[PDB]
């Protein structure tokens, strides 16, 4: 029970970190690739 | 910390199977199959690629570039699928452990344990790669020619060293993947010994960095597979 | 009798991880020093330097993680007991 | 825990399936897409 | 019996942390030496040099963390206790 | 019983300080070598060369501090005592 | 008496694996530093540099696993047991 | 008795001094290598280079003194005695 | 009586191979770094550079071999049994 | 009771001088590498290279000397004996 | 009595050879690194470079040899036994 | 009682020799690397280079010798016996 709550708080922290600092760059990359593809 | 004790263990064909590891491998396989099928349905040469199309394109381009720079794609067309499937399999296996699929017994149990944490999974991948590039070397050199080149290597008078390095290629390639993920399975367990109000911090940081660690391990395993193929084919 | 074997296994595993950590840290530092020097001299080389880098790292990490695995064998499944 | 087990094969089989699927559902279509990409430019 | 195992675990954890400190410190020093040399050579590359740096620091500091965990296993949760 | 645990804890703390001192000294020496070489090559870089330095030192001084902490736990609060 | 034998064998195997880890990791890091630097300077030299590199690593790895081969002989065979 | 504790404290303090000596010697030798190279490549910069030098030697020689402050604690005070 | 003798022999042989592994791995890595750097800087020099290399690795790998041999004497023919 | 403390003090002094000799040798070698390379590159500055050299050596030889002194204190004036 | 002294002598000789092998291997690696670099840069220097190299190796292997001798003295003519 | 002190003295002397051998070998290798590089790039400079080199080797071989002395004091003239 307690282990699940602690790990879930940790996973919320991980999700927040990736969404705030990891998701933005690898979203750009994807958007830049799509823009380049539609360019040609 | 109760290392080992694979759950769902059963027996069939007169041999024992770790049920939990098989379940994790099947979950990873179905995720990879879903990605492949969603690509196949939505693969566009002329349209704007989807997210899965971009992911697969980037991975395939990276592996194809590695093959081009190590051993010509004409010589090794069969190694690109191997590298791509290896990379995705290990990456998904490692990253599925980031999901909060663990709970408390009163020891900590984990619904999804990364399959690489089991010796069988990493040993199977390493031995499959071993047999694959040794067969490739046999095909490109001959049944008798290939062992001679393998033993000789690049320096003849270092014949035993080669014979060790060769046997070191699978072992390391397995254990390097084993200990990296196996170790993680212990840390998450160790961090589980903390109370919930301070457990999240070490767990959070460890798994945030374990995302990158698993990505790097999948990349390294695939890269070394390609390198061993380039070595053993010429 | 089991206490002495357990203590010896703990000391051996501590030695294994100490050596593995020393090797991993120093070798990874040296490889990353090469990587950073290369990216400083040729900032456009970064993309091509991750292949020979993660190869090197891949080698170095092995010496660590193999050791790590064996420590578990020393610690949780002591060969003698 | 370092001793292999039957799961070995149970894993290998599964991996082979993926190796098969990616061998045809993924890698050849992606190579075709990249070849068309090169052709159109 | 418990005293011997606890003393062996303390010595093993001391070895773990000594090796981890040596590896982490020396690897961080080498990677930061590369970073300092690069930023001396190419100040405009400062930011571009922080990507290969934190990766290298990420590789060593990961190992250290693992070490710091395993010592915590030896010292507080002596496996062979 | 407590005598054996205390002796083992003292040996472990000695190992922790030995490793921490080796790592801290050598890593600080390497980072300072980079800093001194950079300042020698060009004076105006000094102002920037202290940002990567104090970062690297911060990584190398952290490890030592961590070890500095754990010996304080080993000897003054010997776990398992 | 076999308890002392097993404890000594475990400590000796831990020393073997720690030394092997240190040597293998640091030597692989040095060789890969050379490889990465050479590829950074001359990317076209990549394929040329892997021939000597994998000779040198081939030796370094052979120093590791041979030691590992002996550690097994210490812990699983334990000569003199 | 505490004779075992005293022997363990002596061994621990010996480890502390050994690691501190290794770290201090090697790190300040590296810093001095940088200083000598900088003065050789630019003999007019001697005084300049003494600012960063004594900083890193300040970090390298601090680690020694701290260790010197703890070996004395180990053998003269022996906190666990 | 023999138990302690052969336990000490096991620890000593472990030390012998730990030192041999460290020396062999690091020296081979350094010689390989030299060889790779020479081949990268002088592509046509490879055939030449293997004579200085194997001499170096000859002296390095020789030491390891001796250590290995002596471990056998320590381990399988332990003196003073 | 005094025999155990004496053996521990002998081991501790051995560790003290082992670390001191390692640090002294390696640091003196590094400083001498700097001096020799600078004299080769800038022979006219031979004198100006000796002030930063004897300083560095002066630090290294200090670290050794202190250790030696304490080794005496360990072996001849064993604290807690 | 005899068994304890023999085990201690075996451990001491193992330490002697481990340190000797570390020093010999790493010193040979460094000297051969210089030799390989010089021969790669200066072909005709190959003849002239083997005189300093043989001196350096002479100073390195000698240490190893000395250690070897003393290790024999420890294990075949154990003093104080 | 004399057996315990003799075993401890043997271990301590082995530690002294291991540290002295490591330091001597590595420092001699580093100094000889400097000498070899200087004589490679400055063939006619070797004469001058032999002045600082023998100074460096003087400080290195000195430390070894001192260690070689005290190990004898540990082994033949055990202070604590
Ligand atoms: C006093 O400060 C610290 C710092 C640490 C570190 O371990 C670094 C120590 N090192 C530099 C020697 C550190 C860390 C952990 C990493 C783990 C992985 Br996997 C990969 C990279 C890492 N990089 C890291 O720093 C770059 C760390 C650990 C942690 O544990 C709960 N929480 C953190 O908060 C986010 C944390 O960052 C501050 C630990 C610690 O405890 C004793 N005290
Ligand atoms: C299975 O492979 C090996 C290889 C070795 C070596 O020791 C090298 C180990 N290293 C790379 C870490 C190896 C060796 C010995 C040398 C001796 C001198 Br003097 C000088 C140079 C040497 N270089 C060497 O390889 C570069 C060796 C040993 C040996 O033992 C009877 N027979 C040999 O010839 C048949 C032999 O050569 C191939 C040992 C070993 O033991 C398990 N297994
Ligand atoms: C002589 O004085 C000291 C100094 C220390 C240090 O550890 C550095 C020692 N080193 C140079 C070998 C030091 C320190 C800690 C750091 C921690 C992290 Br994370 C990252 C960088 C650090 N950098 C640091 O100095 C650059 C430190 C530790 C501490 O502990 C409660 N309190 C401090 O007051 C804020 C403190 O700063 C003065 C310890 C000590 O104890 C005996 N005595
Ligand atoms: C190849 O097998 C060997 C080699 C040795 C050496 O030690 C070198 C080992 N090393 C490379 C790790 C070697 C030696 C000794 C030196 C002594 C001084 Br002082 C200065 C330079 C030296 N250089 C040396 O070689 C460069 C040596 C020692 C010796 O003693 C009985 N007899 C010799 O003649 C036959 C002899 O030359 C071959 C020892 C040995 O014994 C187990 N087996
Ligand atoms: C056989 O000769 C020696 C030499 C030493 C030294 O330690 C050098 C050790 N090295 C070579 C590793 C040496 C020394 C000490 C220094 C101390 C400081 Br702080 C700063 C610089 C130093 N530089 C030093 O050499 C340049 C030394 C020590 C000492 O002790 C009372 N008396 C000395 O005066 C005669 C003395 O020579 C100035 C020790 C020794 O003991 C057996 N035997
Ligand atoms: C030979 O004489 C010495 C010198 C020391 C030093 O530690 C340096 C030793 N090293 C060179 C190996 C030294 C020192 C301390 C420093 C502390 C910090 Br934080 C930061 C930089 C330091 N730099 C230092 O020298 C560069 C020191 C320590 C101290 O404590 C009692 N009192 C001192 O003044 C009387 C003192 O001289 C300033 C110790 C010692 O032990 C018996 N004997
Ligand atoms: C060659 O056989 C040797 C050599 C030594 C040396 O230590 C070198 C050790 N090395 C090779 C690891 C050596 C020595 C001592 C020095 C002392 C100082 Br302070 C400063 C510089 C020194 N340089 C030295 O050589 C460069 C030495 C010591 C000594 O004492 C009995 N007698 C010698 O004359 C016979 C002697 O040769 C001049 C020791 C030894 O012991 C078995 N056997």
């Amino acid at each position: 029970m307690s282990i699940f709550i602690g790990q879930l708080i940790g996973f919320a922290v991980i999700a927040f970190i990736i969404v705030k600092w990891v998701v933005p760059p690898v979203r750009t990359l994807m958007r830049n690739q799509q823009e380049a593809v539609r360019a040609a | 910390i109760h290392v080992g004790h694979h759950t769902l263990v059963f027996e069939l064909f007169g041999m024992t199977f770790n049920g939990d590891t098989i379940l994790a491998t099947a979950v990873t396989a179905v995720i990879v199959i879903a990605l492949a099928f969603y690509l196949r349905a939505k693969v566009t040469s002329t349209g704007v690629p989807s997210g899965v199309q971009l992911f697969w394109e980037a991975l395939t381009i990276q592996m194809r570039q590695q093959i081009e720079g190590s051993i010509g794609m004409k010589i090794a067309p069969f190694v690109l699928p191997l590298s791509v499937t290896i990379f995705v399999f290990i990456l998904i296996s490692n990253w599925l452990a980031v999901l909060p699929l663990q709970y408390g017994g009163g020891a900590a149990a984990e619904l999804y344990k990364a399959p690489a944490s089991d010796i069988n999974f990493v040993l199977a991948l390493a031995l499959f790669v071993f047999v694959c590039y040794h067969a490739a070397g046999i095909w490109r050199r001959g049944i008798v020619g290939h062992p001679i080149k393998v033993v000789k290597g690049h320096v003849a008078f270092l014949a035993p060293i080669n014979i060790v390095e060769e046997l070191a290629k699978p072992i390391s390639l397995a254990l390097r993947l084993f200990g990296n993920i196996f170790a993680g399975g212990i840390l998450v367990a160790l961090i589980a010994m903390f109370p919930w109000y301070i457990q999240w911090f070490p767990n959070a940081v460890w798994k945030t960095f374990d995302l990158f660690v698993g990505l790097i391990q999948a990349f390294i395993f695939s890269l070394l597979t390609i390198l061993y193929f380039s070595q053993s084919m010429e | 009798p089991n206490a002495i074997i357990t203590a010896g296994a703990l000391i051996g595993g501590g030695l294994i991880m100490g050596g593995g950590a020393i090797g991993a840290g120093i070798g990874d530092g040296i490889a990353g020093n090469a990587l950073i020097s290369g990216i400083a001299r040729q900032p456009e080389a970064q993309g091509r330097l991750f292949t020979p880098f993660f190869i090197t790292v891949g080698l170095v990490e092995a010496a660590y993680f193999i050791n790590l695995a064996f420590m578990a064998l020393f610690v949780f499944a002591t060969p003698g007991l | 825990f370092l001793i292999p087990n039957g799961t070995f094969f149970a894993v290998l089989i599964i991996f082979l399936i993926v190796l098969g699927v990616i061998s045809k559902w993924v890698v050849p279509p992606i190579s075709k897409v990249l070849a068309e990409r090169e052709a159109m430019l």
